[PDB]
């Protein structure tokens, strides 16, 4: 209360939130990716370099945020997984 | 197949996309915020490991947020600005929409 900087009941579930949020983007991307080709026409055809630059640009930042999410949840999830468990038992050491 | 780029099809895909973009952004923001609690609690390694992962992801969040809107708008520029324009029967109930 004194500081909402990070509530125990928050940072605790925070990780769990990252996981769900991680997968969310995992699928979301797959969801939008479908609209990419379906919207490709919006770029004036799907066989146009235009839509192409969008595809790569999509997958670009995509995997970028997807990976960052994984690597993030990889060290975050441990919050209530390892971090909580005990020191030295964090992914850092434990495979 | 129904159409190629027909504003009808695009709108059909765009409208479905906007949701993905929004949600995607919603989830991203969720992490960006949630991570706040993480970076606010760590004990070496897990700290920089995460804190960093938060930086990379964060900086990437924007990158995505950009390609999200840009793409979400790319449809608008495609010529998709009239699809759900079915307010024909709107003013109808509207009249009976009050007391």
């Amino acid at each position: 209360m004194t500081e909402q900087q990070w509530n125990f009941a928050g940072i605790e579930a925070a990780a769990s939130a990252i996981q769900g949020n991680v997968t969310s983007i995992h699928s979301l991307l797959d969801e939008g990716k479908q609209s990419l080709t379906k919207l490709a026409a919006a770029w004036g055809g799907s066989g146009s370099e235009a839509y192409q630059g969008v595809q790569q640009k999509w997958d670009a930042t995509a995997t970028e945020l997807n990976n960052a999410l994984q690597n993030l949840a990889r060290t975050i999830s441990e919050a209530g997984q390892a971090m909580a468990s005990t020191e030295g038992n964090v992914t850092g050491m434990f495979a | 197949a129904e159409m190629k780029t027909d504003a009808a099809t695009l709108a059909q895909e765009a409208g479905n996309f906007e949701r993905i973009s929004g949600d995607l952004k919603t989830q991203i923001d969720q992490v960006e915020s949630t991570a706040g609690s993480l970076q606010g609690q760590w004990r070496g390694a897990a700290g920089t490991a995460a804190q960093a992962a938060v930086v990379r992801f964060q900086e990437a969040a924007n990158k995505q947020k950009q390609e999200l809107d840009e793409i979400s708008t790319n449809i608008r520029q495609a010529g998709v600005q009239y699809s759900r324009a079915d307010e024909e029967q709107q003013q109808a109930l509207s009249s009976q929409m009050g007391f």
